[PDB]
């Protein structure tokens, strides 16, 4: 029988905490509807409604652009981390250059192993998806698996699939995930475990609950999994607080809350107004009952033949010299267009679709540096800690001295002399020479 | 300058259907489908490049999942006529 947070069961904790999540879910739904609805679809009546395509494209384009730039500050191809040596231990090791050489050859190859593991397991993909979720819903959850086989990418959870509880300092007390799979698809012992009760159909979906909770007589989180209020045997595990494999992430930090907020919440009125204007312009085109045009070269081709009362006669002319005013003729068109330009100005600035010191660094360094550093705290550091412990437990990297060797992220800016020589120059020459005529 | 050797590699890849990360030659095949420096291959062996694209792009049953396409698709993100070998083929 369980104790502490787990006393009443994983499903009980899920159904208890679910009540608090509804406002954050509703906000995420509204943000998705005006950007890319498949990022957070929650309408029930999809037999009758679509993932409704807006007339405005601005929301989707801005979201993709912002996620790309955040995935260029975070996790680039250049070295964003450092295994430091503690100065008190460096002061011991420095007494022989051989000891520093033997330590730092290890650190060099281990750091290369970290960047290897990131790229060889294609973490860039799921991290891009995670940034999309953070922009639209403010909240996301990641899991790093224990290693099996040759290739081991992460698993990403949306807000609708999990719950989390926090103290006044933002410390996670417990997490529950709700997971689903069909009866016949589950493992053999799991299928044997459900002999009692109702007779399952082969394609019947089973709700599985994962509960992770903090211990008091140990400095550890504890894990188990649950079906129909009963524990799934063999799923139990324990992790120290410094290296738990589950990582919930917030876009904007608030004290006294389980959850964060999204960025585009502030701008939903603008997006909702822009769509309204675009729909009006479409209908303004459709209802028109007259057409007006012009002939461009000073009237040198004689249009009087068209003012005569004959249908079977033709003006000498070309598509090179004729035009028509099919939208611009309408009376309210120009002001609707103008207001749309103002709204798109605000939105394009907000999604970054843009004295000797350069002031673009206000946005490109100071504005982004905040969320960049906060994701260094709540996303990057836990991931590298888990990765180091996992690589050591699987004998991939050496057991270097725990008091001396410590991780760090180097947010900032990359070297530039190589960059122009490769990207500005030779990649351009390659493209230009490939594109030359036949 | 190495057309017979390139052809032998492509024949072996298509025969064994090595279309997944960590299998042999996967990096070079990726470049042939994505990178402008690959244009001598596109000029020399087009009939094989079409079969390689057929092998690597389609996944039988985000909207990519509904079309039946792999999620490395953002290799082509700023969509353009120069994103793929098709314009030269």
């Amino acid at each position: 029988k369980r104790e502490g947070f787990a006393e009443n069961g994983a499903k009980a904790v899920y159904d208890a905490l679910k009540n608090d999540r509804n406002s954050y879910e509703t906000r995420a739904e509204n943000c998705a509807k005006y950007t890319i609805p498949s990022l957070f679809p929650k309408d029930s009546d999809n037999a009758s409604t679509d993932y409704t395509t807006p007339w405005q494209a601005v929301g989707a384009r801005g979201l993709n652009n912002l996620a790309s730039k955040l995935m260029l500050a975070l996790f680039p191809m250049q070295t964003w981390m450092k295994l430091t040596i503690s100065e008190f231990e460096a002061k011991q090791l420095v007494a022989q250059p051989a000891e520093l050489a033997k330590v730092e050859e290890g650190l060099s190859m281990v750091e290369r192993i970290l960047m290897n593991y990131i790229e060889s397991n294609s973490y860039r993909v799921t991290l891009f998806e995670t940034l999309k979720q953070l922009v639209v819903a403010g909240n996301a959850l990641l899991y790093i698996p224990e290693p099996e086989g040759a290739y081991n990418p992460m698993k990403l959870y949306r807000l609708s699939s999990y719950v989390v509880q926090r103290d006044a300092f933002g410390t996670v007390l417990q997490i529950v995930t709700l997971d689903k799979t069909a009866y016949a698809a589950l493992p053999e012992d799991v299928r044997n475990a459900m002999d009692s009760g109702q007779e399952h159909k082969g394609d019947e979906m089973i709700d599985v609950y994962t509960h992770i909770y903090l211990d008091e007589e140990s400095g550890e989180y504890l894990k188990y999994e649950e079906i129909d209020g009963v524990e799934v045997d063999g799923t139990d595990a324990s992790y120290p607080v410094d290296a738990c494999p589950y990582i919930p992430v917030r876009m904007v930090r608030i004290d006294g809350e389980s959850y964060g907020r999204s960025y585009c919440e502030e701008y939903l009125g603008d997006l909702r107004s822009l769509e309204n204007l675009q729909e009006a312009i479409v209908k303004m085109s459709m209802i028109s009952a007259k057409v007006i045009g012009l002939v461009n070269p000073a009237g040198i081709t004689q249009v009087r033949r068209l003012t005569k009362a004959q249908t079977g006669d033709f003006v000498s002319g070309r598509p090179e010299d004729i035009s028509f005013l099919q939208l611009e003729k309408a009376a309210d068109f120009s002001v609707a267009k103008a207001v749309s330009e103002q709204i798109e100005g605000r939105l394009s600035y907000a999604f970054m679709l843009n004295e000797e010191i350069r002031y673009v660094a206000s946005e490109l360094e100071d504005t982004l540096g905040g969320v960049y550093s906060i994701l260094s705290q709540e996303l990057q550091l836990p991931m590298v800690r888990v990765l180091l412990k996992q690589l050591q437990a699987t004998n991939q990297i050496p057991e270097l001295p725990k008091e001396a060797v410590e991780p760090t992220i180097s947010t900032g800016m990359e070297a530039l002399g190589r960059g122009q020589d490769l990207d500005k120059l030779e990649r351009c020459i390659a493209a230009w020479s490939a594109l030359a005529p036949m | 300058m190495i057309k017979p050797e390139m052809e032998e590699v492509l024949v072996k890849v298509l025969k064994n259907r090595w279309k997944e990360h960590g299998t042999p030659y996967f990096d070079l095949m990726t470049l042939i489908l994505t990178d402008l420096d690959s244009y001598p291959v596109w000029a020399s062996l087009p009939e094989y490049v079409l079969q390689l694209a057929d092998l690597f792009w389609y996944r039988p049953l985000d909207i990519e999942d509904e079309f039946g396409l792999f999620r490395s698709h953002h290799d082509y993100y700023p969509e353009s006529p120069y994103q793929t070998p098709i314009y030269w083929l």
